[PDB]
């Protein structure tokens, strides 16, 4: 798994491949990384599987319960904020769930990484799972804070794809999202294959 | 463990133990709140004032947090353990969503405590009834009214305890937009407000602003001379 | 002492226009023996739900007991039966119920959606779901599962017709690979059983397969 | 439980036309030391039912106590319901399951014989909930050892009668006294019809000992 | 069961707690406790019910209880209570001390103790405590203080106050009397000694019927310590002369 | 430890040797293994001193309640079955065998195995360490029809057998044997135990 | 006036007025009725409705496959009845795989409401029962009350006026065991209509039927459901 | 109000709630218990309140126990809580002892549990009366009866219902210590239907069960042929 | 005295039938359905000129395809709207789907009921709710109304009308309700029998109005909307 975000002046950027693997086997080519809380709520998921799904679904839960109740979206620090208390009761149980929580309320744009062992840190780019390593090398060499919208959905799809040739347990598709002020927008779904031959032509 | 239900309908569908609850708010001091601009006041009746007591132990308007305050009326000593409950919840709130709370939030609180002693097996419902100001993120300014029922509603300018309708019947007359223009003229009308229970107007009244984003604030014996001087 | 047994098994599940099919062997083993040669597993939900259940058979009864339970009770409180995606839903959090002393069990639901379409949703122990077009779980899912990428989802070809898989071709299919699959894994043979799902009903086939 | 004790080898059982064959020896065994050579591993539960057990004895002791309670309670009823050989099988499945799910199982692997409605019913229900039915059974050693010459001999003749299937019965314990070091030759043959639960013994097998000499 | 229930926490029909105020009356018939801050300490000054020449004298004193180094109080009403409450508080401030590694501030103490009173109160059904106190304390952040506490678990600081038996003439005779700021301990123990003159009905004071105990400051300690007769004596000697 | 049981027309005989040890050292060369269960009922005890004693205490209470409710003497049924229940429910806790031998004016003289939580009712029981060592003599010995004197004399022999080659069983022989008319109490010292192939 | 408030207080005529009050609560629900042929178990129940604007209220609920009952009086307890009837038909079938006999199920019923009858502060179940079910010893037809006593029944009836139901429920019962389903259920109208008023009659909107057979799973039928049934009454 | 509650005695030492739940099995059905020279025969007087009720509804007579019959009158309900605790009870005796409850332990034990509703004003006393009927070749025959105070004693006959102190004149008039279950069965039909009252308390059906040597200790319910001939011996004799 | 589970000698329970004569002095509430949706509306019922109007809410969402109106003890409502509020979400978490609603209905419903002094435990309600709910919504059958008094009766209506006026609320209801009636009618018909039963003089401050249709979130009417049905 890798997973990236990172803010620029348009907005929030995130993206994420889409393997899930059993030991050396691939089971899925397409699984998806991306929780969408809700119109400028996003959450990433790697780590185990099953334990990202629960966890960012019973966020969401709360979320919409937090809504409901306050009559007004819950901001960014606090939904992170959630997460991070709810894996802390927990701690030491063996979860494994890697993070990132993306959206925009009233402070601007907002990106929080929250794991398992109870970490939340707020920041402007943050890069996740296996092939998070290999991500962050290119994501950094190519980041610019006043990066145009077409430059920075090229800075996560080379990331991402450059993390799926070496990282065996990433690969498959793509996914990008765009957080704005008015909300979030997926950008793309491309295929990392397609990606990495037209890098490499 | 106590289960005797305190708190049963009636045949007219009335609640006596929330009812003797309000009777109780009624021989409470006069509290009176009035929402201005910039501002939020807050003025209580000090009744029968000793020579020998010290002023700043029965003070009856205390601070939830640094944008929230609350004044009371009723009995003294259940007011004691809601704002106790209050402050606990103020910090918790604090802690769980990194932001101030908002009054209404706090407000909802405490109503919500207050409503659940009115349907619990073995306890009473509080006999006290609250004015909470305040200011929340974005600089507006509000003023809630919970009761022993567990019922809150947002208000201009409000006042409970003894004499409350009467402060009332002259809070409408008497609230306007040229009437909170500045500071002083909101302070003012609270302490107008006041003069028309409290007896042997001067040092009687108890009164606390909160000017926006700053603490709470408590006048002096001689500040509050000085404005009943200009009335 | 080990709460778990392996007790082998493949399930499929393959989902066409306006069909599923749910297909599994029927061999139930322990160790190097057979329990017996005629244990489906493959549990008809609803009219248009079948779950493919493998692994610990143990689990797979209390699993398959639970899981009618629940949908018995969700029909009494909403007054309608659950959507197969409804189903894929709950399944979820009745594995994640257990994730410190997990099902093992692998399970593969396939039916009919809210439009009338194949719907087939995969799932691994503790429940992490999606859906797909087409699954292979259980005992020989790596011998099956590459097979069905290459002939159900044109996976490495070029210049081919992708053309919508009929049911027909779709039985044919999952006969070929049940077939080849008795071969390789040892504990799958005996027999196979396929469900179809379609808005007519579910009905049922019974092939043969190696019986050593 | 966590360390059986004495324990109870093989159980056979066998569907012929008509009812249900159950065999097992009489011995409890700790470790390798046959210390209770005259105990009954076969019971009866109803009119219907019979159930046989290996693995842990006191185990077996007290399922049977709890069986039989079961069988008395439902009975003081008298509303014409009563168990049925299938809802015992499911019955003993979740208990077992229960068990072992609180990580301390019953340590027996049981065989259940019956016959209702004209329709003879045959189960097996391990210590980890693993239950399933067919139309012959074999726990333990018997699975290995006489399992094989029952589905051999039900390849090529499916539905037997009761003498067949009994001859089978004997020719597999004769077999199993040979080659199971945990077997004793003093066996009960438990046998369900319309009629009900019939439980003969104490039984021994003809056994030949012509290879010495070879 | 409905039918042998007292209903202890219910309201009447104007809002009062019955229970409270009967257990108000219970005090106001005890021994007459007064409390007076100086400028140099704080005084407690108790009637002695326990007056039977058959008593034997061991103990500290009847009624003043010390709470840790740097607090007493004094109870009025029912004694087996006082007891219960008086044990209470030397546990809160020990809690206290165990927690922050120091004396607990005087309002504090009360505060909590009160919350035991009010408690009584609201739930549970049994009957309040049936107690009033004066606490005399010195803490770091007010100094010298003086509060008194009922048993509505309500309190309130005070200059001068006085509880139990003929409490009423005391206040009035305290706010005549009584010099914000310009009373030091010798005047206190004075004033005291005049108004138990007046709230006690036995005409001659004497020292036999009385307790007084001081709460002063020496070299960064607080010293408490219950007058001996001879001092007690003196003191009555003093006001004849006046 | 080595006890043994066995039943005869009117009654039973319980017997057991002396021997209480620690690893190689013996803390007790004169133990009576053999405790009243109630006034015809015995039990001879093996395995964990503690746990034996323990679970013997428990059901003598319990027996005693039982037998005064009822007011009438237990069965001896009853009290193995007290015994075998105490047994499987702490099975895992507990690491004692507490043989069950006795008479009741129902069904005579009995003798039970309640180890492990598991009951059986036998002619003739033995247990404890050094009852493995005898198991083939009391095989070959044992004959249906013994009379009370043959069966001490059987008793006799095999404990002393057991003792002779176990190292967890010695002392003396505790003999009991109880019948209708009551319980005979009998102590064979050892000068006066029965001698076989020592060499 | 001393006896009739709580229900662990015997009067001194050896009754006890709090389970009589109870009843009385049944005796206020609509009427409905119930019997059974030979191979069937039919519930017919007249549903009441607040006002014009207002939905009829359910009277007959789902409890298995093999069960269905009808309510009168507190509808509140009369779910409560039906969930803990479903859990033990849920349970039996977990356990033994197999429907749970009505006549046990019935036996359940009336020891969970006998135990609030003798507990000081606690009340009894507010809602009569009618119970329609098919299992091993054919079909059956029960009455729970709320005093915990339940009787099985050839036919039966609960609610207002049900007395008239019942006269007409016992001089028709002797050809009900050959009745056939369309017939059977005619007769159970015709008693179910003989509680109403003169002027009212019942339709397709007050009128609820619930069936469970030898090969028939217990359904409900509603409104345009009960035309059938409802087509061919004198 | 001295009967309001059972943890109240009055000025003269009497729990009149007890009392009051005995009036409501004196206001009930007639049963009876007869203990013979080989086992126990009961019967009761089982009135038909409704012609829509089932034949064989609402029995009186229970088998709480292979060995023993129960046999009551009052409170239905209250009578069938009592009926489940007496099972609860036998099946637990053997759980813990291995063998059948002796019958007067049984009813030692249902009569403790039934004189624990007698002491508190938190429960109310069972408003039943029952007979407790069993047979086995070590103990013969016993009889037993609880009320609603907890009072247990043995019988050789036994009448409880509303018609008790005319039936007991009946049953008093009968050789039962040399008699028979296949001859007190006729017996005791024909007392159920002397005592049954024609004009007020119309339409009755005949309960009947046994125990003893002729059912081999299993309590069960007479047979049809036999009752037929008990219920045709009472008719024509009466 | 009597216990709060006591049954009176007509069958019902003295404290349901208390809770609801308690409904009687509630404001006013309409709920109107159609085939082009459901449409909610309540009279704020406005005691005194400084007090806000929008800090009285009568008309919440419970989810987005749910409205309610509360009737009666407003605070004890707040404990029903979020238990409603809850079941909603746990049924998305656990089915990834909307509850309908009749069963958030059924399931608030089921409180009802819940109340009692002996045998409950630490945290249960000593006594009923004094409040009747309008639940309104849609779902796979459409628009649909319920309604829910104190003593757990829910059923679906066509149209309702509860509270104060509920009598001759409901009699205008049924008078102008027909089966093709719309939503544009609907909304104008429920205003018009709300100004008709209105102590005070109904104008787009002491009025809440909402509607839920098919596509459509549950939308508050904002007072520029409100203005325009006004005329």
């Amino acid at each position: 798994t890798t997973t990236l975000a990172f803010k620029f002046q348009h907005g929030v950027i995130v993206a994420v491949d889409s393997r899930a693997t059993a030991g050396n086997y691939i089971s899925s080519s397409r699984v998806n990384k991306v929780i969408e809380i809700n119109p400028s709520l996003l959450g990433t998921m790697s780590g185990c599987a099953a334990d990202c799904q629960y966890w960012e679904r019973l966020l969401a839960k709360e979320c919409r319960l937090y809504y409901l109740r306050n009559g007004e979206r819950i901001s960014v620090s606090a939904a992170s904020k959630l997460l991070s208390n709810m894996v802390y009761q927990y701690r030491g149980m063996d979860l494994s769930m890697g993070s990132m929580i993306c959206g925009w309320d009233k402070k601007g744009p907002g990106l929080y990484y929250v794991d398992q062992n109870g970490t939340r840190l707020s920041g402007n780019m943050f890069s996740t799972g296996s092939g998070s390593t290999y991500a962050y090398g290119v994501m950094d060499s190519g980041y610019q804070p006043s990066l145009s919208p077409e430059e920075a959905y090229e800075l996560g799809r080379r990331a991402i794809t450059y993390a799926t040739h070496r990282d065996s347990y990433s690969g498959g598709i793509i996914n990008m999202y765009h957080m704005k002020e008015d909300g979030w927008v997926k950008v793309e779904s491309t295929d990392v294959n397609e990606l990495l031959h037209q890098y490499q032509e | 463990s106590y289960d005797r239900a305190i708190t049963v309908f009636s045949p007219d569908g009335h609640l006596f133990q929330v009812e003797y609850a309000q009777e109780a708010v009624k021989k409470g001091s006069t509290a009176v709140g009035v929402r201005g601009k910039d501002i939020v006041v807050l003025g209580v009746e000090k009744k029968s004032v000793a020579k020998l007591q010290d002023e700043r132990t029965v003070r009856k308007i205390c601070a939830l947090d640094d944008n929230v305050c609350m004044a009371f009326a009723g009995l003294t000593a259940d007011a004691r353990i809601v704002i106790n409950r209050a402050r606990v919840e103020c910090q918790s709130h604090r802690l769980t969503v990194e932001d101030p709370v908002t009054v209404e939030y706090i407000t909802r609180y405490i109503a919500s405590l207050k409503q659940r002693y009115t349907q619990s097996n073995g306890r009473r419902p509080f006999g006290i009834s609250a004015l909470i100001v305040g200011f929340d993120f974005d600089g507006t300014p509000r003023l809630y009214q919970t009761d022993p029922s567990g019922t809150y509603h947002a208000w201009k300018a409000n006042a409970i305890g003894r004499g409350a309708k009467s402060v009332r019947e002259f809070l409408e007359k008497n609230y306007t937009d040229e009437a909170i223009e500045t500071d002083d003229l909101t302070i003012k009308l609270v302490i107008k407000a006041l003069l028309e229970v409290v007896q042997s107007g001067g040092k009687n009244i108890e009164l606390a602003v909160m000017r926006r984003d700053q603490p709470l604030k408590i006048l002096n014996p001689e500040e509050i001379e000085k404005y009943v001087a200009e009335i | 002492f080990s709460p778990y047994a392996f007790n082998g098994g493949t399930v499929l599940a393959i989902a066409g226009e306006d069909f599923s099919i749910v297909a599994s062997d029927t061999r139930l083993s322990e160790g190097f023996s057979i329990h017996t040669r005629d244990s489906p597993k493959c549990y008809k939900l609803t009219d248009k739900t079948v779950i493919g259940c493998s692994g610990f058979h143990g689990d797979c009864l209390t699993l398959t007991k639970i899981i009618e339970a629940r949908l018995k009770m969700y029909k009494h409180s909403n007054n309608k039966t659950m959507t197969t995606g409804a189903i894929a839903a709950m399944l979820s959090t009745i594995l994640y119920s257990r994730r410190f002393f997990p099902y093992y069990v692998y399970n593969i639901i396939g039916g009919l959606d809210e439009e009338g379409k194949g719907a087939v949703y995969s799932f691994d122990p503790v429940g992490s779901y999606q859906r797909d077009s087409f699954k292979a779980g259980g005992s020989a899912s790596a011998m099956l599962q590459p097979l069905l990428d290459n002939q159900v989802g044109f996976k490495n070809m070029q210049n081919v017709e992708h053309v919508p898989l009929s049911l027909d071709r779709a039985m044919r299919l999952v006969k070929d690979v049940f077939i080849s699959a008795a071969e390789r894994d040892v504990y799958t043979g005996d027999a196979l059983r396929i469900c179809i799902v379609t808005k007519e009903g579910i009905r049922e086939e019974t092939v043969p397969l190696r019986k050593d | 439980t966590q360390n059986p004790m004495v324990t109870g080898t093989s159980v056979l059982g066998v569907k012929f036309e008509g009812g249900v064959v159950i065999a097992a020896d009489m011995l409890g065994s700790y470790g390798s030391l046959a210390r209770f050579r005259n105990i009954s591993r076969i019971m009866r539960v109803n009119d219907s039912t019979m159930l046989g057990a290996s693995g842990d004895y006191a185990d077996f002791q007290y399922l049977k106590q709890v069986l039989g309670q079961m069988v008395i309670d439902e009975e003081l009823l008298g509303d014409g319901h009563s168990y049925s050989p299938r809802a015992i099988h499911s019955w003993l499945t979740r208990a077992m399951y229960s068990r072992r799910s609180k990580m301390n199982p019953l340590w027996n692997t049981m065989v259940i014989g019956g016959y209702a409605d004209g329709e003879s019913f045959l189960g097996y229900v391990d210590m980890l909930g693993v239950a399933y039915e067919a139309p012959s059974l074999a726990t333990g050693y018997g699975a290995y050892l006489a399992q094989p010459l029952l589905r051999e001999v039900l390849e090529k003749q499916p539905v037997l009668s009761q003498t067949e299937a009994r001859e089978l019965v004997e020719r597999c314990m004769r077999v199993l006294y040979y080659r199971d070091a945990r077997s004793y030759n003093r066996f009960q043959i438990a046998t369900v019809t319309e009629k009900g639960v019939e439980i003969e013994g104490p039984l021994s097998a003809e056994t030949n000992w012509e290879i010495a000499h070879m | 069961s409905r039918r042998y229930d007292s209903r202890t926490t219910i309201f009447s029909p104007e809002g009062r707690l019955y229970q409270v105020e009967y257990a108000m009356e219970a005090i106001g018939h005890a021994g007459t406790c007064l409390g007076i801050l100086a400028n140099d300490g704080v005084l407690l000054a108790a009637e002695r019910r326990n007056i039977h020449k058959l008593l034997d004298e061991v103990f500290f004193s009847e009624k003043i209880y010390k709470l840790n180094e740097d607090m007493a109080c004094s109870v009025a009403g029912i004694t087996s209570d006082a007891n219960v409450l008086t044990n209470e508080l030397r546990l809160i401030a020990q809690r206290y001390l165990l927690q922050y590694q120091e004396p607990i501030p005087c309002e504090q103490l009360v505060t909590a103790l009160c919350d035991i009173k009010q408690a009584y109160t609201q739930f549970g059904g049994k009957r309040p405590f049936g107690v009033s106190l004066l606490y005399i304390g010195w803490d770091k952040h007010y100094g010298f203080q003086l509060y008194q506490s009922d048993p509505s678990g309500n309190y309130g600081g005070w200059k001068a106050t006085c509880i139990g038996n003929n409490s009423a003439a005391a206040v009035s005779m305290l706010k005549q009397d009584y010099k914000e700021g310009e009373m030091t301990l010798k005047s206190a123990l004075a004033l005291a000694i005049k108004v138990l003159n007046k709230t006690m009905d036995v005409s001659k004071l004497s020292a036999e019927k009385v307790e007084i105990a001081t709460l002063t400051r020496e070299n960064g300690k607080t010293v408490i310590r219950v007058l001996k007769q001879k001092e007690v004596e003196q003191l009555i000697k003093n006001h004849e002369e006046e | 430890t080595t006890i043994m049981a066995v039943e005869f027309d009117g009654g039973v005989v319980v017997g057991s040797d002396s021997r209480v040890s620690a690893g190689e050292a013996v803390v007790n060369r004169a133990f009576n293994k053999l405790s009243p269960l109630h006034q015809h009922i015995y039990c001879a005890l093996s395995g964990s001193a503690a746990d034996a004693q323990a679970m013997a205490d428990m059901a003598a209470y319990q027996l005693e309640l039982h037998g005064l409710e009822l007011e009438e003497p237990p069965l001896v049924l009853a009290a193995a079955n007290v015994v075998r229940n105490i047994s499987y429910k702490y099975r895992e806790d507990l690491s004692a065998h507490l043989m069950i031998a006795g008479w009741d004016r129902r069904d005579g003289g009995q003798v039970y195995g309640t180890m492990g939580g598991m009951l059986t009712r036998q002619p003739f029981a033995i247990g404890g360490s050094g009852s493995t060592y005898i198991y083939g003599y009391v095989d070959a010995a044992y004959k249906p029809g013994m009379s009370p004197e043959e069966c001490r004399s059987f008793t006799t022999n095999a404990i002393a057998l057991a003792m002779n080659r176990d190292g967890s069983s010695g002392g003396v022989i505790h003999l009991v044997t109880i019948t209708a008319a009551g319980v005979d109490y009998q102590v064979i010292l050892g000068n006066e135990l029965p001698k076989f192939y020592d060499e | 006036n001393q006896y009739d408030n709580d229900v662990t207080v015997w009067s001194p005529q050896g009754r006890i007025h709090q389970i009589e009050y109870a009843m009385e609560a049944v005796k206020q629900g609509s009427a409905t009725v119930g019997l059974k042929s030979k191979t069937h178990a039919v519930l017919v129940a007249l549903k009441r409705a607040q006002s014009e604007l207002a939905a009829h209220q359910k009277k007959i609920l789902h409890v298995d496959n093999h069960i269905g009952i009808s309510i009168a009086g507190l509808t509140a307890d009369a779910r409560l009845l039906c969930n803990f009837m479903r859990q033990e038909c849920l349970d039996s079938r977990f356990v033994f795989d197999r429907p749970l006999p009505v006549s046990r199920l019935v036996s359940l019923i009336g020891s969970k409401t006998q135990i609030p009858t003798q507990r000081y502060g606690r009340r009894p179940y507010g809602v009569g029962l009618l119970i329609a079910g098919y299992d091993d010893m054919g079909p059956h037809i029960f009455q729970t009350c709320p005093s915990a006593n339940y009787f099985d029944c050839r036919a039966m009836s609960i609610g207002a006026r049900s007395q008239s139901a019942r006269t007409y429920l016992e001089r028709h019962m002797s050809g009900f065991m050959e009745c056939n389903l369309n017939e059977l259920v005619k007769h159970g109208l015709r008693a179910l209509r003989e509680t109403l008023p003169a002027e009212q009659d019942l339709t397709t909107k007050n009128v609820s039927i619930g069936i469970v057979g030898k090969d028939l799973e217990f359904t409900i039928y509603d409104d345009d459901d009960v035309s059938p049934f409802l087509e061919g009454l004198e | 109000g001295y009967d309001l509650s059972a943890s109240t005695f009055s000025p003269d030492g009497r729990v009149f709630q007890v009392e009051y739940a005995m009036k409501a099995v004196e206001n009930s059905s007639t049963a009876i218990g007869i203990r013979c020279k080989d086992g126990v025969v009961f019967g009761v007087e089982k009135l038909v309140l409704s012609k829509l009720y089932e034949e064989g509804s609402n029995k009186r007579l229970f088998n709480v126990d292979r060995h023993v019959g129960m046999a009551v009158a009052g409170l239905l309900a209250d009578a069938r809580s009592l009926a489940d605790i007496a099972r609860e009870e036998a099946s637990n005796f053997r759980s813990n002892f291995g063998y059948n409850i002796p019958l007067k332990h049984l009813a030692d034990r249902v009569a403790m549990y039934v004189h624990a509703y007698t002491l508190y004003s938190a429960v109310r006393p069972f408003g039943c009366s029952f007979m407790l009927g069993s047979y086995s070749v070590n103990d013969g025959a016993q009889l037993y009866m609880i009320d609603p105070s907890g009072v247990s004693y043995g019988y050789w006959g036994c009448a409880i219902g509303k018609a008790r102190q005319a039936a007991k004149t009946e049953i008093e008039k009968l050789q039962m210590k040399e008699m028979t279950c296949r001859d007190i069965v006729k017996e005791v039909a024909k007392i159920i239907y002397i005592v049954h009252d024609e004009v007020k308390d119309k339409a009755f059906e005949l309960e009947l069960s046994w125990v003893g040597e002729i059912t081999k200790g299993r309590h069960e319910i007479v047979p049809k042929d036999i009752r037929e001939e008990a219920e045709k011996y009472a008719k024509e004799s009466l | 005295d009597r216990g709060v589970n006591t049954f009176s000698p007509e069958g019902r329970l003295f404290q349901v039938e208390y809770a609801i004569e308690a409904i009687k002095l509630g404001s006013t509430a309409i709920g109107i359905q159609t085939s082009e949706g459901v449409c909610l509306a309540v009279e704020k019922r406005i005691t005194s000129p400084l007090m806000e109007p929008s800090s009285i809410e009568k008309i919440v969402e419970i989810d987005a395809h749910i409205g309610c109106a509360m009737s009666g003890l407003i605070a004890d409502a707040k404990t029903l709207i979020d238990k409603a509020r809850v079941e909603t979400q746990n049924h998305w978490f656990t089915y990834n789907e909307t509850m309908t609603v009749e069963s958030v209905t059924q399931a608030v419903s089921n409180l009802a009921l819940q109340f009692g002094e002996e045998d409950a435990d630490p945290g249960a309600m000593s006594r009923p709710f004094g409040v009747a709910l309008l639940f309104g919504g849609v779902d796979e059958k459409g628009p649909q109304l319920f309604h829910m008094d104190p003593s757990g009766t829910f059923v679906q209506c066509d149209a309702r009308a509860i509270g104060s006026a509920s009598e001759g609320a409901q009699s205008s209801l049924q008078e102008v309700y027909h089966k093709s009636m719309t939503l544009k009618e609907a909304i104008k018909s429920s205003l018009i029998i709300l100004k008709q039963v209105m102590e005070e003089k109904l104008n787009a401050t002491n009025i809440e109005l909402a509607t839920v249709q098919p596509g459509q979130n549950f939308h508050m009417f904002t007072k520029e909307e409100l203005e325009e049905v006004i005329k």
